[PDB]
């Protein structure tokens, strides 16, 4: 329990940087903050996927 | 967009039409009510800054 | 079986192997979740032969793309069978018909 | 166990004003965010009761396309401010007050005719706006205590032509709730990811705080309920 | 035939039928498409993606 | 007048279509209370019902589900599946074990479980396997448990009790005793009022659990939610 207690710790406030092939221009690569959620797909705003 | 535009179009006779509210409140109050449906043409007292 | 389909299902059914299907018609004597064991019909049978036909169905081998393959029977005790009759459901097969 | 279900603790509420609220609440057990949420918005949109202004009748007015001079807003302007009026009424059902003025300026809730019984809660607003001192406002409006809301043309009627001429007819907001917006969230706790958060944006007219207006219809769904409570 | 075929089992032959939302417990304002769907699974499980 | 007066609801009557379909009937509503009490009574019902459900089986001659037992017409898994749509009435125990033996040809189902005194089968009728020999008999051993909602079985096995024996057979389970739920809502004549309506509550089952007793759980759940609600500082 205690790793997933760092875990949710140490994200806060971390970017990362989602990317999608092929990369035609400067909006095919873009950061977020990440929030954990239970799965295993990468859930995304609707407005940035479009 | 779909919803966004169901939801600016109007309709001829509709319930509730012909009413006159006071602000965006009341009509949020109304029609979650369902009294009156979207589409009612109405006359509300709106506020604005420029 | 889906329920809208358009009638070659049967056909393909039929001509893959994994679908066990009667060489003879006759009268099943005995079914297993493992073998059926088909008694033929007197003016069918081969003569002089034993007269019973035996059919193993594979169960739980594994596909090339790793998926089970396992058929199952679809008849019961003493059900007349004619020749050409479809006998062991395959993977995605029900009643002879294609059922993905 | 089985009977029990993880009840959620009263977490925290901002009050963004006097009047507006945001009470926040968790966990919850799946599915009971929505049900809440939709109960609780839909009793306290459609059967909270209370005191509001129902009818009105001015001297010099006869419908609402009739014009009354001195006052810039015509007669459906003023009804929209007498719609919202903040009122409260102890005791009695139902009153009959009295609005007369002469002056320029903004007619406030302050020239009515006060009852002791009877409380504007908001002074301050403005009722009508008279733009010429030689002219001067008279009226009657009459408040009753009702449930939740109900349009004038519910009440519209060739049957209710014993109403005089003159007589003004307004939709009656008895419901003090100005807004309700439920809204849910997923949160984790010891590592179970579906537990709910409920959120509640509560706005309402100075009658009495949300807090209150929250536990009032707590209360009465309870009470309704109560028939099939089994225990204490 | 399908609205034949639909008329014979009590069902309308708009071949729409109104609905009420679960989460609200309200009626829909426009008859909706319900029907049946053959649905396959596509071998492509996520579990084996990420 | 009377504007804080509310009548409470009764169940003025219940009806037995089935065993598995009955319908109970709420009177009388205050206006615009019946959707929604309706819908929170769906929500409630279709969310948390305590029901017995299957949870372990254990056959001899067996050691894992992909295996056939001689003489059986289905094979370990389609046994499984069916034993999952099984519904067991317990009625003072969280747990309970199930001994169920049969041998020579013939259509196991249902009715054939050596059953206990407090335990029973709704359906008896419903078949489970098929003998298709005299010599070949099969003897299975169930567990029945109590529990809410829908347990997958991954979820309980990371509970991760040591040395599980090689010879058992986990089944999730899906507690929910009801299948489906309906409400209606119809004006009535009650008291001389027209306001007044009535709730009509269509509920079909697998028949293990009373309907009043179920609305009488829900309502109890429900209140409890409010009281927590009321509260409220």
């Amino acid at each position: 329990a205690v790793v997933w207690d760092i875990l949710d710790e140490v994200i806060r406030e971390h970017p990362v940087l989602l990317n999608r092939a092929p990369t035609l221009h400067r909006l095919g690569i873009q950061a977020f903050e990440p929030v954990l959620i239970e799965g295993k797909a990468i859930q995304l705003h609707p407005l940035v996927c479009a | 967009v779909l919803g966004l535009y169901y939801m600016t179009r109007d309709c001829v006779n509709a319930k509730g039409e012909g009413m006159v509210l006071t602000g965006p409140k009341e009509a949020e109050r109304l029609y979650r009510s369902g009294l009156a449906s979207l589409h009612a043409r109405v006359k509300v007292r709106i506020t604005e800054y420029e | 079986k889906p329920l809208v389909g358009t009638g070659m299902e049967r056909a393909v059914a039929v001509d893959s192997g994994v679908t066990a299907v009667a060489k003879r018609g006759g009268v099943v004597q005995y079914v297993d979740a493992s073998r059926i064991v088909i008694k033929v019909n007197e003016d069918e049978m081969y003569p002089g032969e034993a007269g019973i036909d035996i059919y193993n169905l594979t169960k739980y081998t594994r596909s090339n793309q790793n998926t089970c393959i396992n058929q199952m029977p679809c008849v019961s005790l003493g059900e007349p069978v004619e020749r050409g009759d479809v006998l062991a459901d395959g993977p995605s097969t029900d009643l002879g018909e294609l059922a993905l | 166990s089985v009977t029990e279900f993880l009840k959620p603790r009263l977490v925290d509420i901002e009050q963004v004003s006097s009047t507006h609220a945001k009470v926040t609440l968790e966990p919850l057990e799946r599915g009971f965010g929505h049900t809440l949420g939709n109960a609780l918005r839909r009793i306290l949109l459609s059967s909270m009761p209370g005191c509001a202004v129902t009818e009105v009748e001015i001297d010099g007015v006869l419908h609402e396309y009739s014009t009354k001079e001195g006052v810039q807003e015509d007669i459906l302007e003023i009804l929209l401010n007498l719609k919202g009026l903040a009122v409260r009424v102890q005791g009695k059902d139902e009153v009959i007050l009295t609005l007369n003025k002469s002056g320029i300026g903004p007619v406030t809730a302050a020239d009515i005719t006060h009852d002791g019984d009877v409380e504007i809660v908001k002074p301050q607003h403005v009722i009508c706006h008279l733009t010429d001192e030689n002219a001067s406002i008279s009226m009657r409006i009459k408040v009753q205590r009702g449930r939740g809301y109900v349009p004038a043309s519910t009440r519209i009627h060739s049957e209710e032509d014993e109403r005089p001429i003159g007589r003004l007819l307004v939709d009656a907001c008895y419901s003090p709730v100005e807004r309700i917006a439920y809204n849910v969230e997923a949160a984790r706790v010891e590592q179970r990811t579906d537990l709910d958060k409920l959120v509640i944006e509560m706005e309402t007219n100075g009658t009495i705080d949300p807090e209150e207006a929250i536990r009032r219809a707590a209360t009465i769904l309870a009470e309704q309920l109560e028939a099939f409570v089994d225990l204490r | 035939e399908i609205k034949e075929l639909l008329k014979l089992g009590d069902l309308p032959t708009s071949g729409q039928i109104r609905l009420y939302d679960g989460r609200t417990g309200e009626q829909f304002e426009r008859p909706v498409t319900v029907g049946y769907m053959y649905m396959l699974k596509l071998n492509h499980l996520v579990d084996d993606k990420m």
